[PDB]
């Protein structure tokens, strides 16, 4: 199993601490404390954006269109320090990058 | 040219190392102080070039439960991906 990550609840400015994590066998987790802890998306009613994106992922097997990887955002002159993502890529979030599950908190490879 | 200095003998724990990094790399306040967080910041926050001076690197390995190495590996991996990182192990 491989993993990938995308930002959640990003609008403008500096990036936040929320992420959705999804595997190649479509396990899906979320963290709202910048990878400290993870909780399995175990859906229910599609009320919030974690729920929204997880149900998109399960249905289409890809991130919604509002996502670009980090190298794509940089290609457009993204500077995280500045927090100018909404500048060079309006309405976009970072997402889709390989996630190495380095602390081993999510189900192993 | 960002300078980050780790005084290895000062480290009291893995968490203390992340806090030193949060300071030296000027990471956001919500920095998760873990390897996944660190990778996120290296590829999605820190400006380059970066010089990471890690003094008494060898002492820091024991002062962390062998966690210093995995922190080092993340810097190495960012460097391998094309981040302009100079790593000094002293």
């Amino acid at each position: 199993r491989t993993w990938r990550e995308a930002d959640i609840n990003y609008t403008s400015g500096f990036r936040n601490s929320d992420r959705i994590l999804y595997s190649s066998d479509w396990l899906i987790y979320k963290t709202t404390d910048h990878y400290q802890t993870f909780t399995k998306i175990r859906c229910a009613q599609v009320i919030n954006t974690f729920d929204g994106v997880a149900d998109y992922l399960q249905t289409y097997h890809k991130l919604p269109d509002n996502y670009i990887t980090k190298s794509e955002a940089q290609a457009l002159g993204w500077v995280a320090s500045k927090g100018n993502l909404a500048d060079v890529a309006p309405g976009k979030s970072i997402g889709g990058d390989i996630f190495s599950n380095r602390e081993g908190k999510l189900p192993g490879k | 040219m960002k300078k980050a200095v780790i005084n290895g003998e000062q480290i009291r724990s893995i968490s203390d190392l992340h806090q030193t990094l949060k300071k030296e790399l000027a990471l956001p306040e919500y920095y998760g102080e873990n390897l996944d967080a660190l990778w996120d910041c290296l590829t999605g926050w820190v400006e380059y070039p970066l010089v990471l001076e890690w003094r008494q690197f060898e002492q820091s390995k024991q002062l962390t439960e062998n966690g210093a190495e995995s922190v080092l590996q993340v810097f190495r991996e960012a460097k391998a991906e094309g981040c302009d990182i100079t790593i000094i192990l002293s």
